[PDB]
């Protein structure tokens, strides 16, 4: 259209939408981790895991940045990268422990 | 495609190489 | 300041509001991608056999790099599989720990 | 806090890095 009195209008509405849109996609971010959050805290009470441990773990879940999602990912990240460390550490244990009892490990599927 | 995991699985060299993994975790 | 003139400003802020609005989008890609690179050459560094890191690995690059929402759900997924792999070899270690007459601690 | 192997035969000692290593 070309009257003034209609692109202006018509353009305002665009722009209202815009922004209705850009507010629409962090406000989904920010609702998809805190329910990645929660969930992840209800799985984890689910498991046979030591109180210590599950403490430890809910302590680095529950502190995920709920507002930034850049942030948010980041702290996935060293969540993940914390899991690995502590899985890693755990697993050279239970290799000493194989060994000490003259047993033997291999891998499978469920 | 296909709904699984890889999993740690324990075995006994003197038994035959026996799945002992349900066994040992029911400590 | 003449009526035409506002025309000229709107546009100037649709664009913005697309570009802004196309950037927070590609932040988010790289983001993932990022860390999904980041975290594959972390597993790398650790002792654990090779079947667990090619595991790991397989379920890291199978994240969505295109959107972020998905993204978010495959992460909670590995983090799930994690946590659940961690349970299991945390029992058969008690297990362990109680055949060889050993006692664990934090 | 990390997860350590105690032995109780010996004062319950810390016996980890040692069966980390075999
Ligand atoms: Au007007
Ligand atoms: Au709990
Ligand atoms: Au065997």
């Amino acid at each position: 259209m070309h009257s003034l009195q209609n692109v202006i209008p018509q353009q305002q509405a665009h722009i209202a939408e815009l922004q209705v849109y850009n507010n629409k996609l962090e406000r989904d971010l920010q609702n998809k981790i805190g329910s990645l959050t929660s969930s992840i805290e209800w799985y984890l009470r689910s498991m046979e895991l030591d109180p210590e441990i599950k403490a430890d773990i809910e302590q680095q879940i529950n502190s995920i940045d709920a507002i930034n999602p850049l942030h948010a990912f980041d702290d996935l990240e060293s969540v993940i990268r914390n899991l690995i460390s502590d899985y890693d550490k755990l697993f050279l244990m239970f290799k000493g422990l194989i060994q000490r009892s003259n047993y033997q490990y291999s891998f499978g599927s469920e | 495609p296909k709904r699984e995991r890889k999993t740690i699985r324990i075995r006994d060299p003197n038994q035959g190489g026996k799945d002992i993994t349900e066994e040992i975790m029911s400590g």
